[PDB]
């Protein structure tokens, strides 16, 4: 209802508001979470803890990215009312890390902070192609986004051999690595099965040998890697398992992950993805994959509907909660993968049925490449001149009469 | 050599200054942002002083014409084109106000994986 | 350069045919060899080539398709391309160029190409 | 950066030359390394002379 006249109702067009990008910015202790909850509750159809559509199920789809919880309680309606909620705790969600793996795990698997990447990826690529080609005849690279499975333990037995191997250098023999007994390694395909013992390097022609290309150069790095293989805080990205009791995903169980994030396993309309349990500076690992899978599905589903003159029938909305924790303005390299998928959705999501809601309370720290794509603004109270200036430099209407009402709003 | 240009934009303050400053004719519509009005007023070869303040109050179908071709700056009411340009987009509210729909996940993974890719 | 079989390199143009395999550098005079001037300065660059040479969305650029389906597009189809973008094939007065399917990172180059042509 | 790299290498090598009870260590964990040994290492590297006699190891 209108503030000045409570006898007049306020209505907004739904095809112009929810079909484009929206931004919700406010101050501390103003009612931001309450407003978002009220809007989403009106969208789904909950009124006074009652489900209006008890006999019929409607076609609404919303995904929420939570980093402080605070939103499950808003959808815990009574069991009598037919309303299922899809709550996923990522810390116990079992996300595979081999589907994309380009900017999530291999970013910290063969490189951590050093320029030694120039020789860190020279033989691991060949071994991983060997494994993923022996499983099935295909082609792979160091970066590869296809949903395929490889055994990390085997392929990094090769990496352990890299600093636990000495190449033979005896005159009159082929340049093939010499084992402890004296066997010459014809092909390095036996390395990833299990690490082998090689004789020490020597200059005498009887047992002449030279240290391998990456011998002794990365002992600390592989120590860190094998530490992370059993880290007590990374069980959710199938890392503490490393091919164990839960490894029965060969090539054709990719549908389960999509049905889990989308919520097509129990007929749910709201999905919550909680990132509170996950430690810091490892949360951008999964965003780049969750944001990519939905976009790929939307694109590929939209393509296979123009042969019969139709359009997409399952639009989606994504609700970010704190955009300054993983999409900052002044940043370096620790936030790279997410800031590309979000850009793709913000620049190519209107023709494929995908929108965005950006919620924050410090607008002066969010990337302008994403916040300038928004068409509708809901402004709460603001008391900082920097935020006021930044907002009034982006609003479609910048009349002064409407800018003096911000720090007078209850 | 036989070439010209026409620049259409809704944020004149974010376009390159070199290209935009070499334009001899202007067609202005409603503007509500102060920065855009200031930039247009700076880059406007005319004698308009008070008629340039009517931009934030212009209606639908009205434009302000200034330049060399016109003898005097003026305000012109335009008609509607026939046929009319229209874009194709999906309406989220209308499609959200229907019954439950199930996609075909089997068909969207055959195209997704066309012998890898 | 010395290969696995020890054959020398009469001309470097043989590098334009296949991925040759070379020998291992050593200090002993039997197989004395050294690293080339550029042996590790291109590691991720080749991978980024392999990424862009198989992307199906960048198909209109003819980066991919070593197959002979359109490998005959030598320097004799340059007139047809110009006549297509100027409307002199099946004469027309308005030429509308749509760019709504192009990835957002390869949009500027197409406009630059058409404008320069 | 050259002296920083030499310091890093010397500290890594001397970090657990006699400290096996830290199974997993790269640089940062709180373990004791003698700084004078690192200084002697760098000084020897500055004064390093390589033997080139034929028939003898290149040491």
């Amino acid at each position: 209802n209108l503030a000045q006249n409570e006898e007049v109702s306020f209505t907004l067009d739904g095809d112009k508001f929810f079909s484009k990008h929206v931004a919700v910015v406010g101050s501390t202790g103003s009612g931001k979470s309450c407003a978002v909850a009220k809007i989403l509750q009106n969208v789904v159809g909950i009124n006074d803890a009652r489900n209006i559509n008890k006999s019929d199920k409607k076609n609404s789809h919303i995904i929420i990215f939570d980093i402080h919880s605070e939103y499950k309680s808003a959808f815990e309606i009574d069991k009598n009312e037919d309303f299922n909620l899809n709550y996923l705790d990522v810390e116990k969600l079992k996300l595979p890390y081999w589907l994309m793996n380009s900017e999530e795990l291999e970013t910290l698997f063969i490189e951590s902070n050093e320029q030694n990447s120039h020789n860190q990826v020279s033989q691991f690529k060949r071994a991983v192609v060997l494994n993923k080609e022996k499983y099935n005849p295909e082609f792979k690279k160091i970066t590869y986004d296809s949903p395929v499975y490889f055994n990390i333990n085997e392929v990094f037995n090769y990496i352990y051999n890299l600093n636990e191997e000495v190449i033979n250098k005896i005159e009159g023999e082929p340049s093939l690595p010499k084992l402890s007994n004296g066997e010459l390694v014809e092909n390095r395909q036996i390395y990833f099965n299990e690490k082998l013992e090689f004789t020490s390097s020597n200059t005498s022609k009887a047992t002449k040998a030279s240290n391998g290309p990456f011998n002794g150069e990365f002992n600390r790095f592989l120590s860190r890697f094998e530490t992370k293989l059993t880290d007590k805080r990374l069980e959710f990205l199938l890392l503490n398992q490393d091919v164990e009791e839960n490894s029965k995903y060969r090539t054709e169980h990719f549908e389960d992950i999509l049905k889990q994030f989308m919520g097509y396993l129990d007929r749910s309309n709201v999905s919550i993805i909680d990132l509170s349990g996950i430690p810091f500076e490892v949360l951008s690992i999964t965003i780049s994959l969750i944001s990519r899978l939905i976009f790929d599905f939307a694109f590929h589903y939209s393509k296979l509907q123009h042969q019969k003159d139709e359009l997409n029938d399952i639009p989606f909305m994504i609700v970010c909660e704190e955009a300054h924790n993983y999409i900052p303005r002044t940043g370096g390299i620790e936030f790279k993968a997410a800031k590309k998928s979000i850009e793709r959705i913000a620049k190519e999501g209107r023709k494929y049925g995908l929108s965005l809601m950006v919620v924050s309370q410090r607008p002066s720290e969010v990337s302008d490449t994403i916040l300038s794509q928004c068409n509708n603004f809901i402004n709460l109270r603001l008391t900082n001149i920097n935020d006021q200036n930044y907002i009034k430099n982006l609003l479609p209407d910048n009349s002064r009469s409407i800018s003096e009402i911000l720090p007078t709003l209850g | 050599y036989g070439l010209s240009l026409m620049v259409v934009s809704q944020r004149p303050s974010e376009v390159s200054d070199t290209i935009l400053s070499q334009c001899n004719n202007f067609i202005n519509l409603r503007l509500t942002n102060i920065n855009d009005q200031n930039y247009i007023k700076n880059l406007l070869p005319d004698n308009s002083r008070s008629i340039s303040e009517i931009l934030p109050t212009l209606g639908a179908g009205e434009c302000l014409v200034v330049g060399d071709s016109t003898p005097i700056p003026s305000i012109v009411k335009l008609e509607l084109p026939n046929p009319e340009p229209r874009s194709q987009s999906i309406k989220f509210h209308k499609k959200w106000s229907e019954s439950w729909r199930t996609p075909s996940f089997e068909e969207v993974i055959m195209r997704w994986r066309k012998e890898n890719g």
